RNA sequence: ACGAAUCUCUUUGCCUUUUGGCUUAGAUCAAGUGUAGUAUCUGUUCUUUUCA
RNA sequence: UUUUAAGAACUAGAUACUAACACAAAUAGUAAAU
């Protein structure tokens, strides 16, 4: 369970830097729209 | 290999008349019924221009320690049902010969293997209320028996005959172990 | 690819499927051929017959006498024939050498720093430490005698 | 065919390379057997020195058998007769146990030997040539009951 | 009310009561036995046939 | 439940079982040539 | 060896006092059928044999329960958390 | 306990299963080979223990006690043939081994037949066996 | 019916062969529906396929033309690092 | 009888042959022998080979490698046909895997015929 | 007189429910609180025979 | 032929174990921290 605790700290980053992290500009990636939203994420990126 | 290697068992009967016949082979086709295990398959008609196709349903392993024709299913040399033949069998000598067979699932393929043979083998309304009903005797014996000289309920329980019939021309047709009575209101 | 997928969805997987050694599940291996290959020996030197309790129990020996080595114990039992005695030595060094000449191709393959994996490292320091200190013991006793 | 008599494990075997029969070791008694019939053929007399990891047959019908207690031990094959043993020195840090003898086999020839041994070395062994009888002979033949 | 034979496991799961198990005919031989079977059979029918009744 | 082994497996066992008829990848033809020595 | 001997010996004088004591207190067919053979016995003797194996069995049971009763309950020297080590400890007592 | 046959069915079955299974872990551990035979006795039913011997000699036959108990087995139902050509067989594939020899002796003798004794002894001399033999003889 | 046949009836191939769970699932119901590399690799293939074959089904429909057909096709084979996903099963195909 | 009863084992076959004479004479197999036992052999092999080659699956390992009856007495001839597959359907319907148990049945019984007081100190 | 069988006890023998694996001893070794459930640790006072 | 539980009532809490229950609100069995 400790090293559960471990990775709250550590996300906030990978969101303060969205738009770079995730961009359309990528190389390779399969397209999906997440479930009933409307935003697109180029290939997996779990965390975000 | 050896799978084809003990070839067919079959009929000369069952087999059919014929002068010439193909058979088709299959080398892993069904399961025996028996043993639950491959072997090969034969197709055949018995004549030529029938609809219905003989299949075979079981080893030459399983039927072999039984003995009998893998279509027919009877002995191979009297062409009789296991469960007559060893009874005969049993009957003259006094009391054996039973062939005790496989239920669960790997007890009968494991049993398939050993070589032993096996027992068969091993040698080769106007109401008619009619009593004093005998014990053994069917209706089909019955109306058969009246059909026989020119319609039925039976309770064998109480040993009484109930009986009824179309119209009374049949009550003097019937008439022109028996108890009579011309019964109706 | 598909071929097998669609074999196994008729023909059920396989029952035996032996399998292999291989990098992970290596060290069980040494160790279980190790151990019968001494109850071999212990066998036929005993007289006839007597084997299953009295074999369990002298590899139970082995175990005991092994991480004695280790430990650097010396290791005397108190009353024993000494043919088995012997066996047990022999082997032990065996398996010893095993150890050491591990730890150090190991070794040496970390200073390089060429794909050793995580534990392999943490594991070979313990290897290490060990022998270290057998030389520390070593040089002072020959310091006395 | 089965050739049962051997006590415990057997532990090895070779082929006459001529003979057409195979020597088969066991632990402390090496017995010979012939082929086609299964025969027993003979019985060497070998008190227990075993326990037996090889034999060795040769082109001249010698026999090898090395022992774990660190002793060679020759035949001749036709009869039984043991005709040498030898410690083998066993090294320079060694230890007790570890004088043994875990293979054999003779080159080509039938003139050299070659065994290696659990104290990590091999050893090759030659046939002493000045022999014949002069003061050749060895433990001179008293056969006895197997 | 008869009782339960519990499930399956494995689909080959075999009921040790219904059949011998794997069946070793102990051998023939020299002797012939097979008198003695006669007694065997009046004994286990003699047997079982009591509890029924008594019930042990 | 960890025990030493006192044993081990019979190929037997496994010879009486039928087959399956997956095919492996190592199984495949590599060096159908066999070299003959003077 | 020698003691399967020893017990062939016991159960001779011991079988001479039954044949005997039944004094004190008063062939081989074969069928051309199958090679089968058929001696003919008594159902005396059959018996007499069975209930002594019997009795054997009993009295040798019975020795080794009493012992069962004597041994668990004499010895109370070295610890003990269950039978077991009640049972190996007095192993390795035997040993010395 | 027990009631009636139902009862009895579901006690066998249970003790089988598990046996059975701790057999099926172990083919060794001769004693539960013995013990689950001993069992199959005390139910009154032989065929099964016949089989349950003979797949415990099928395991292992050197060892003789099995033999030993498998004979007393047969016994003690006092049903004897069945306990002669077992030790044909016993004999034939031991005969190095004393104890049955002499064990099938006492067999002979407490039948008093001794037609059998003499041919015995003839075999187990001729095979020129040891001092404790012709002694005994 | 490869898969309805493995029974697994809650995972659903769209017409564009997206393979997507309609039921959130039990863990056990994870593990016995991961699909091989086969099963996928050969998912993405169709795809590609579907692809292509559309824009032409479209064009003969008379809803494109052939200029904006011989451009689609072209961006497909050119895109297809995106479009599909195949490259997650054989990684080598990172070449093309 | 007394053959009857022991029948198996025999002295026989405990007593060595060349403990009579050395150079009792056992020769290695000529040759048109071993090219016979040669050629059977190594004829039975192709045929296990071949087979499990044109078994499996490989279409292209196959590259690699009768009215035969008379039933009853033949009476009424035959000739026996295989029938060409659907080769999308699996080949060989029946087979599976599945685990068996076999009965290690023998008639033959194998003589083993071998040749406490000191020795519990040492061991 | 001695021999034998039976019961009982003792000693020896037999071992009877009589330690079943491997890796860095396989690694780590005390920092809480509220309420609640269960386990169980003390004392006090009175009293020691039977039939329809 | 078996067989003796010292019997009954009162009372309190003290050491324990535990519980995805409760202190801008969130963690789990490949990895853990100056
Ligand atoms: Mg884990
Ligand atoms: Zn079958
Ligand atoms: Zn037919």
């Amino acid at each position: 369970q400790r090293t559960g605790l471990s990775q709250i700290p550590n996300r906030r980053f990978t969101l303060w830097w969205s738009p770079t992290i995730n961009r359309a500009n990528v190389y390779v990636g399969f397209l999906v729209q997440l479930d009933l939203t409307g935003i697109f994420l180029h290939g997996k990126i779990p965390t975000l | 290999d050896e799978i084809n290697e003990p070839p067919p068992n079959i009929c000369e009967q069952c087999l059919g008349d014929e002068a010439n016949i193909r058979m088709t082979k299959i080398p892993q086709g069904s399961e025996c019924k028996i043993c639950t295990l491959p072997f090969t398959l034969y197709h055949f008609k018995t004549s030529k221009r029938s609809n219905n196709i003989i299949k075979t349903l079981i080893c030459v392993r399983c039927a072999t320690q039984r003995n009998i024709c893998q279509c027919c299913m009877l002995d191979s040399r009297w062409h009789i049902p296991i469960q007559l033949r060893d009874h005969l069998i049993s009957l003259v000598n006094e009391e054996n010969v039973m062939t005790e067979e496989a239920k669960n699932d790997m007890m009968k393929r494991f049993l398939s293997l050993k070589n032993v043979k096996l027992g068969g083998a091993q040698i080769t309304t106007k109401s008619f209320f009619l009593y004093n009903i005998d014990a053994s005797i069917p209706e089909w014996k019955i109306t058969d028996t009246v059909s026989q000289l020119l319609s039925l309920i039976v309770n064998h329980k109480a040993k009484c005959g109930g009986l009824r019939f179309q119209s009374s021309e049949l009550g003097e047709r019937f008439v022109s172990i028996f108890i009579i009575p011309w019964s109706s209101g | 690819y598909i071929g097998n997928l669609i074999t196994r969805q008729f023909e059920g997987r396989s029952n035996e499927i032996v399998k292999t050694t291989t990098k992970q599940r290596l060290d069980a291996y040494y160790d279980l051929e190790l151990r019968n290959s001494v109850m071999d020996d212990i066998l036929e030197m005993m007289p006839e017959s007597i084997r299953q309790k009295k074999a369990r129990t002298i590899l139970q020996h082995l175990s005991e006498a092994w991480r004695c080595w280790k430990a650097n114990i010396p290791w005397d039992v108190p009353g024993m024939p000494a043919p088995i005695k012997k066996i047990i030595e022999r082997y032990i060094k065996s398996k010893a050498d095993a150890w050491v000449s591990a730890a150090h191709y190991n070794r040496e393959r970390i200073k390089r720093g060429a794909h050793v994996e995580k534990t392999m490292v943490k594991k070979n320091l313990g290897r290490l430490t060990r022998l270290w200190i057998k030389n520390e013991q070593e040089r002072q006793r020959q310091i006395q005698k | 065919k089965v050739l049962t008599h051997h006590k415990r494990s057997v532990r090895a075997t070779a082929l006459h390379p001529k003979e057409f029969s195979v020597a088969s070791a066991c632990t402390d008694d090496i017995r010979s057997w012939g082929l086609a019939e299964g025969s027993l053929l003979t019985n060497f007399e070998s008190e227990k020195t075993g326990i037996i990891n090889t034999l060795s047959i040769n082109q001249d019908d010698v026999l090898f058998a090395g022992g774990d207690n660190g002793v060679l031990s020759f035949y001749d094959y036709k009869s039984g007769h043991k005709y040498q043993s030898l410690a083998t020195r066993e090294m320079v840090g060694s230890l007790e146990g570890e004088r043994s003898v875990l293979c054999s086999t003779f080159d080509k020839t039938g003139l050299r030997l070659i065994t290696g041994e659990a104290d990590k070395s091999i050893k090759i062994w030659k046939q002493d040539e000045t022999a014949t009888k002069e003061s050749e002979p060895g433990l001179a033949w008293n056969p006895n009951l197997s | 009310v008869a009782i339960k034979k519990p499930k399956k496991k494995y689909g080959t799961d075999i009921d040790y009561n219904e059949d011998i198990v794997y069946e070793q005919a102990p051998m023939p031989g020299i002797y012939d036995t097979s008198t003695e079977d006669r007694q065997i059979k009046k004994k286990f029918e003699q047997f079982e046939r009591k509890v029924n009744r008594k019930g042990l | 439940s960890h025990r030493p082994q006192l044993e081990a497996r019979s190929g037997a066992k496994a010879a009486a079982y039928t087959p399956t008829g997956i095919e492996h990848a190592r199984l495949l033809p590599g060096h159908t040539t066999l070299k003959y020595r003077k | 060896d020698q003691l399967a001997k020893l017990s062939y010996e016991k159960t001779l004088r011991n079988l001479a006092t039954q044949t005997q004591n039944s004094s004190k207190q008063d062939k081989v067919q074969k069928d051309t059928k199958t090679g089968k053979i058929t001696i003919a016995d008594d159902d005396k003797l059959v018996n007499k044999l069975a209930v002594s194996l019997q009795s054997e069995s009993k009295k040798r049971y019975e020795a080794r329960k009493r012992q069962m009763q004597n041994a668990k309950t004499l010895y109370g020297v070295e610890s003990f958390i269950n039978d077991k080590n009640k049972q190996f400890n007095e192993k390795l007592s035997r040993e010395s | 306990d027990i009631l009636d046959l139902e009862e009895l069915r579901e006690y066998q079955r249970r003790k089988r299963t598990e046996y059975e299974g701790y057999l099926k872990r172990n083919r060794l551990d001769m004693g539960q080979w013995i013990r689950y035979a001993q069992f199959e006795i005390e139910q009154h039913d032989m065929r099964r223990a016949r089989s349950i011997f003979e797949r415990a000699l099928l395991v292992d036959s050197s060892f003789i006690p099995l033999w030993i108990r498998y004979i007393d087995a047969e016994l003690k139902v006092k049903c004897i043939n069945h306990a002669r050509n077992l030790m044909n067989r016993a004999i034939s594939t031991l005969p190095r081994v004393d104890k049955l020899w002499y064990k099938y002796l006492i067999v002979e003798e407490s039948l008093n037949n001794v037609e059998i004794v003499r041919s015995l002894y003839t075999k187990w001399c001729s095979l020129e066996p040891g001092v404790n033999a012709w002694n005994s003889f | 019916l490869l898969i309805h046949r493995k029974g697994l009836t809650y995972l659903h191939l769209d017409y564009n062969f997206n393979l997507k769970p309609t039921k959130t699932l039990t863990t056990k119901e994870r593990k016995k529906s991961r699909l091989g590399n086969s099963f996928h690799l050969m998912r993405e293939l169709l795809k590609m396929m579907k692809l292509i074959v559309d824009t032409h089904v479209q064009f003969r429909l008379g809803n494109v033309d052939a200029f904006q057909l011989a451009d689609g096709i072209h961006y497909i084979l050119n895109h297809i690092g995106q479009l599909t996903g195949i490259y997650r099963y054989k990684y080598k195909v990172m070449h093309q | 009888l007394t053959d009857q009863i022991a029948k198996n084992v025999k002295l026989d076959d405990f007593i060595p042959k060349r403990q009579s004479n050395f150079e009792l004479s056992v020769p290695l197999p000529t040759k048109a022998e071993i090219q016979e036992c040669t050629a059977r052999t190594k004829s039975y092999i192709q045929r296990l080979v071949n087979a499990k080659l044109a078994n499996s699956n490989n279409r292209a390992s196959s590259r690699y490698v009768a009215p035969a009856n008379l039933l009853l007495n033949n009476s009424h001839h035959i000739e026996v046909v295989s029938k060409q597959m659907d080769p999308l359907l699996p080949r060989f319907v029946g087979k599976k895997a599945r685990k068996v148990v076999a009965p290690t049945e023998n008639d033959e019984v194998v003589p083993v015929l071998h040749m406490g007081e000191a020795d519990p100190n040492e061991w």
